């Protein structure tokens, strides 16, 4: 299951690692390759609004 | 949109308890858990007696409870003195950011 | 400690407009809600709307939006109230309550928790 979010960072509902934490990246050489980072616990987070 | 419903006046003798309730539109009581009650002495400005449907605040003895079923909130009273001669009213969280008040009932000693 | 004030008695004939203040002192009153209520003689109590004293704005229940106008001094330390129109069944006592907290997050100024009440100012219609 994929589920197509739309985030820039941040990366919201998905799927976890499984036993650490796993770095994802082309080179880590050149300073234009976005290093990603899979994290293996979620941190909560809520967003709220006034009302209209 | 009218006011809370509540009775004229209650009576009981000193170490009775005694219980006022109020029932409302199921958009102001039943929906949202505000709900607060007002004793005043005759002549003076009123007094603040349980916080939500039931709290306690500080200067306040363990006389005072209140409780919610559906539409309906009742306030309990334990220990009836002579320093219960007052007007007792409801008020509660209407929707829109209005507040609205209850009619008042006035309780004698015997 | 903290008080709320008021001012004096007034009597107006009807089709003037009635002015009531109210000083909040011992506290820093612009970081809570300010409630004013109606009380008729022998009547129950009757909720007129409230006023945010950081922005100014102001809300209004039924049956008094159009005649009530209800503004602020902040560094003075007094809340107003323009009550115009008068008629005859407006002769009652007036009240300033202090309501909740201003929480920049969350809208708590219908919570219904007035603490700290002003004395009250006698207004009779002839
Ligand atoms: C996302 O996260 C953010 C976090 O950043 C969330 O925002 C936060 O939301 C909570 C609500 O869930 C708010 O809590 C509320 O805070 C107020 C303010 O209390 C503070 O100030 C009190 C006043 O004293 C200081 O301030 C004046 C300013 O003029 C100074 O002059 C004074 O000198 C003082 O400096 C102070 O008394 C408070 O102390 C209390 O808390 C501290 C914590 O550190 C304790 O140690 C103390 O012992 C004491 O317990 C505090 O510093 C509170 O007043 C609110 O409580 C009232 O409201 C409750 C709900 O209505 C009610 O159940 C309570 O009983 C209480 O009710 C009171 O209401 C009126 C207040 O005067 C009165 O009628 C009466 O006194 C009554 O008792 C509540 O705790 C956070 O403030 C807020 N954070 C910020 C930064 O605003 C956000 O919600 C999250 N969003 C989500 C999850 O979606
Ligand atoms: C947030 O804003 C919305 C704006 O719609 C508020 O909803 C409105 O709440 C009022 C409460 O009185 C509703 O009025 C009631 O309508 C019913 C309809 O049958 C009527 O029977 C009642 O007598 C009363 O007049 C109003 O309808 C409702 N709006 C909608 C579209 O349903 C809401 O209350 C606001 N939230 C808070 C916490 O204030
Ligand atoms: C990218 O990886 C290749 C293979 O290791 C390496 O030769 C190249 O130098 C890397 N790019 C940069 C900019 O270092």
């Amino acid at each position: 299951g994929i589920r197509p979010v739309v985030s820039t960072q941040l990366l919201l509902n998905g799927s976890l690692a499984e036993k650490e934490i796993v770095i994802r990246s082309e080179n880590l050489t050149n300073n234009a390759k976005i290093i990603i980072v899979h994290l293996h616990t979620p941190v909560e987070i809520v967003c709220t609004r006034p009302n209209n | 949109q009218s006011a809370l419903t509540q009775p004229a006046s209650v009576s009981g003798s000193p170490g009775q308890s005694i219980t006022i309730s109020c029932t409302g539109t199921s958009s102001d009581v039943g929906s949202y858990n505000l709900v607060s009650w007002y004793q005043q002495h005759p002549g003076k400005a009123p007094k603040l007696m349980i916080y939500e449907v039931s709290k306690r605040p500080s200067g306040v003895s363990n006389r005072f409870s209140g409780s919610k079923s559906g539409n309906t909130a009742s306030l309990t009273i334990s220990g009836l003195q002579a320093e219960d001669e007052a007007d007792y009213y409801c008020c509660s969280y209407a929707g829109s950011s209005t507040v609205i008040f209850g009619g008042g009932t006035k309780l004698t000693v015997l | 400690q903290v008080q709320l004030v008021q001012s004096g008695a007034e009597v107006k004939k009807p089709g003037a407009s009635v002015k009531v203040s109210c000083k909040a002192s011992g506290y820093t009153f612009t970081g809570y809600y300010m409630h004013w209520v109606r009380q008729a003689p022998g009547q129950g109590l009757e909720w007129m709307g409230w006023i945010n004293p950081n922005s100014g704005g102001t809300n209004y229940a039924q049956k008094f939006q159009g005649r009530v106008t209800m503004t602020r001094d902040t560094s003075i330390s007094t809340a107003y109230m323009e009550l115009s129109r008068l008629r005859s069944d407006d002769t009652a006592v007036y009240y300033c309550a202090r309501g909740g907290w201003i929480s920049l997050y969350y809208d708590s100024s219908g919570y219904p928790n007035f603490d700290y009440w002003g004395q009250g100012t006698l207004v009779t219609v002839s």
